[PDB]
């Protein structure tokens, strides 16, 4: 995350790290529920075997609050290509579930018209995790947060060398220094509806880092919500 | 409607018959009065105090 603030106890917690066999992280995630992580299904190809950690805010020291699961099933959405990015998404089961507690607990999953009417016509939604704090810099310490306005779609289409789909919207900002980055993609893109937060994109792509006339990408959950539904069930 | 305020809904809205109907998410109950959501610890979407 470029810019925003540091999340403060408690204010992050359905935030997931995927981590590789070295202990470090490379990806982000949502929790959905105790067995249940959302990420983006091209972080799969970034580990060959990887674990989660959930109630982490500072990774260079452990508190206690943290805890690691193994992965159990990887649901990656079969329809996913490194060319397009197109349906980057994944939902990993876990061997063990989560425990709930301060800094661990999931966000709510919405339904889809509610969402896109509702939450997508927000002003801006919420975007976290450990990635790098600037294009060029190192993975971040501690743990990140960011509100990102929604941008709109022609605007984006426009300022993309990429072909944006259905399945991805854009946030963030036109020249301003704030933006998701590599090592935040799969972790939450989160909409508050009064006081209450919900699941609406995952990180994804973006071209760099906060680059003048580029935006950040994000999955969009609501084109989704049957196939992660159908997922967590089956 | 739903268009006014989300029908006074928590969560979700539905316009049923050209009425609001309020749900909510997994983990919470409507309240009594059919628009709040009561969470049934630690439910979806609110960040932790303890
Ligand atoms: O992988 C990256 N970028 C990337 C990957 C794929 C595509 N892409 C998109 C559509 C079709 C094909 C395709 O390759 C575009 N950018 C990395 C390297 C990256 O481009 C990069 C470039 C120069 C640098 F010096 C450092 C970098 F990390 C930035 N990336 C990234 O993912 N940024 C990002 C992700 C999410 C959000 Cl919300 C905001 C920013
Ligand atoms: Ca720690």
């Amino acid at each position: 995350i470029v810019g925003g603030q540091e999340c403060k106890d408690g204010e992050c917690p359905w935030q997931a790290l995927l981590i590789n066999e070295e202990n470090e992280g490379f990806c982000g995630g949502t929790i959905l529920s105790e067995f249940y992580i959302l990420t983006a299904a091209h972080c799969l190809y970034q580990a060959k075997r990887f674990k989660v950690r959930v109630g982490d805010r500072n990774t260079e020291q452990e508190e206690g609050g943290e805890a690691v699961h193994e992965v159990e099933v990887v649901i990656k959405h079969n329809r996913f290509t490194k060319e397009t990015y197109d349906f980057d998404i994944a939902v990993l089961r876990l061997k063990t579930p989560i425990t709930f507690r301060m800094n661990v607990a999931p966000a709510c999953l919405p339904e889809r018209d509610w969402a896109e009417s509702t939450l997508m016509t927000q002003k801006t939604g919420i975007v976290s995790g450990f990635g790098r704090t600037h294009e060029k810099g190192r993975q971040s310490t501690r743990l990140k947060m960011l509100e990102v306005p929604y941008v709109d779609r022609n605007s984006c289409k426009l300022s993309s060398s990429f072909i944006i789909t259905q399945n991805m919207f854009c946030a963030g900002y036109d020249t301003k220094q704030e933006d998701a980055c590599q090592g935040d993609s799969g972790g939450p893109h989160v909409t508050r509806f009064k006081d209450t937060y919900f699941v609406t994109g995952i990180v994804s792509w973006g071209e760099g880092c906060a680059r003048k006339g580029k935006y950040g990408i994000y999955t969009k959950v609501t084109a989704f919500l049957k196939w992660i539904d159908r997922s967590m069930k089956t | 409607l739903c268009s006014l305020d989300n029908g006074d809904c928590d969560q979700f809205c539905h316009e049923e018959q050209n009425s609001v109907v309020c749900s909510c998410a997994r983990g919470y109950t409507l309240a009594d009065n059919g628009k709040a959501c009561i969470p049934t610890p630690y439910p979806c979407g609110k960040q932790t105090l303890e």
